[PDB]
């Protein structure tokens, strides 16, 4: 039994026609204090998987170390480590899902909410969620914390079910993600303007984007708002 | 000479030999013959079963490990049960923790290490059984020969047991023929039945005498006995 000290907010994701898009901001919050701003919360495993973690950062760094060890362990006595016997997004998730459930069963959980995004060897999109309780679920759009309340409603407008997946292109899917990051910066008190974005595609591969900022913000309407009821000036 | 260094497995001979390991290998040569062979699509095990009396049943030689993996035994049956049970657990561990079908090559590595630990410590004995592991994974069909020494070799075709040299000479001569038998299970079985018949000396292969197993591209590991092997007699 523990408590989270250094925390990372929402991790939002969705799947399009050719792959998946996942994004998370670069903040490491110390309670109400926005302490760290150079924190990468998206962990790429190989060239086909990106793991987005929210919650406790010290536990995230432990998971980050476990993923690096998995790559090293998979390459041992394996001549096809970069081909047929490479790490699939499904293998990476199931390993984490086993760990997350075993830790909560021992009453010492890793205080995190994790989304594994990737493309399988056959070309299929992979997007599954796992948290500190060990609860697992798949959905066309997946988000942690505040993203579940705010980003999901926006991302579900683009992809409402499984039939909307092949209809959504990369440009439309990324636009919905970038817009969701702007909305989260508006209403989440533990959010950062700077964020990272990762695209995993079956054709173009893995595209990792760093130092992206929230742009085109509407604030001009604030000057017209004065007082809290009866005040005119 | 030999009497002073064969007391236990821990002892080396002046020439550098391990006689307890060598005596365990002798238990295979006393055991009944079994043949393993493969192509690019399928892998086949053909085994000759042995009975004590005409009133006794024919002891099984082939054991199923997983839906995509299995092996045939030659030597001590209880030792084959232990090693197959371990391989059953290793296939089970990979499927539950990683959601991954265990590679046949990695399965051979696991059997190598378990057999090795019996040869370096006091009190232990080497396994008195040879195993022929077949399987179909992400890299295609596989055939591996296990030896009590720990030595595991990947082969196109092989045979272990009594009079097994006759079958081994056949497969070495027919190498270019059975390798190209793709998409046709029945013809690969016939190539193995003709292989095991080259090792016959005491009797001819009959209905309740022959044991055949196959695993392939769209074929799970299944064992045929009795009436199911009558068409190959």
């Amino acid at each position: 039994t523990q408590q989270p000290i250094v925390t990372g907010t929402s991790v939002i994701s969705m799947k399009y026609d050719n792959g998946v898009i996942i994004a998370a901001d670069n903040l490491g919050s110390y309670g109400s204090l926005l302490r760290f701003n150079g924190v990468e919360r998206l962990i790429p495993v190989g060239d086909n998987t990106v793991v987005g973690i929210s919650g406790d950062i010290s536990d995230m760094q432990h998971i980050e170390r476990l993923l690096k060890d998995l790559v090293t362990e998979n390459a041992y006595d394996n001549p096809l480590a970069d081909a047929e016997e490479a790490l699939e997004p499904s293998y990476i998730f199931e390993y984490l899902a086993t760990v997350m459930y075993q830790r909560r069963s021992k009453m010492n959980p890793l205080w995190n909410a994790i989304i594994v995004a990737g493309v399988q060897s056959n070309g299929d999109q992979f997007l599954r969620y796992v948290n500190l309780l060990g609860v697992t679920y798949s959905s066309p759009t997946l988000a942690t914390g505040f993203g579940a309340h705010m980003a999901n409603p926006l991302l579900r407008k683009v992809v409402d079910r499984e039939s909307d997946i092949p209809k959504t292109t990369v440009q439309v899917a990324e636009e919905a993600i970038v817009n969701a990051m702007r909305v989260l910066y508006y209403r989440d008190a533990r959010s950062s303007r700077n964020f990272s974005l990762a695209i995993i595609d079956k054709n173009t591969g893995l595209t990792f984007k760093k130092n992206l900022q929230v742009e085109n913000m509407k604030w001009d309407f604030a000057k017209d708002i004065k007082g809290y009821g009866t005040q005119k000036i | 000479f030999r009497n002073n260094y064969d007391g236990d497995t821990v002892t080396f001979s002046p020439t550098g030999r391990l006689f307890q390991v060598e005596y365990a290998l002798e238990a295979i040569k006393q055991g009944s013959v079994t043949v393993g062979l493969r192509s690019n699509t399928h892998a086949v095990l053909v085994a000759l079963k042995r009975n004590a009396d005409e009133l006794s049943s024919y002891q099984k030689k082939i054991i199923k490990c997983d839906e995509h993996m299995g092996l045939s035994l030659a030597g001590l049956a209880p030792d084959a049960r232990v090693l197959s049970n371990y391989l059953r657990q290793q296939c089970n561990y990979s499927s539950l923790v990683f959601n991954r079908k265990l590679a046949v090559e990695r399965a051979g590595h696991l059997l190598c290490d378990k057999a090795q630990k019996n040869t370096q410590s006091y009190g232990g004995r080497p396994y008195g059984v040879g195993l022929l592991i077949i399987g179909y994974d992400k890299s295609g069909a596989h055939l591996l020969e296990f030896q009590p020494s720990g030595n595991v070799t990947e082969l196109y075709g092989t045979a272990i047991g009594a009079r097994s040299q006759g079958a081994k000479t056949y497969l070495e001569r027919t190498l270019d023929t059975f390798i190209k038998i793709d998409g046709n299970p029945d013809e690969l079985i016939k190539a193995g039945v003709e292989a095991i018949s080259q090792s016959l000396r005491d009797e001819s292969l009959t209905v309740d005498n022959l044991s055949i197993a196959i695993v392939g591209k769209d074929t799970p590991f299944t064992i045929y006995d009795g009436e199911a092997v009558a068409k190959y007699i």
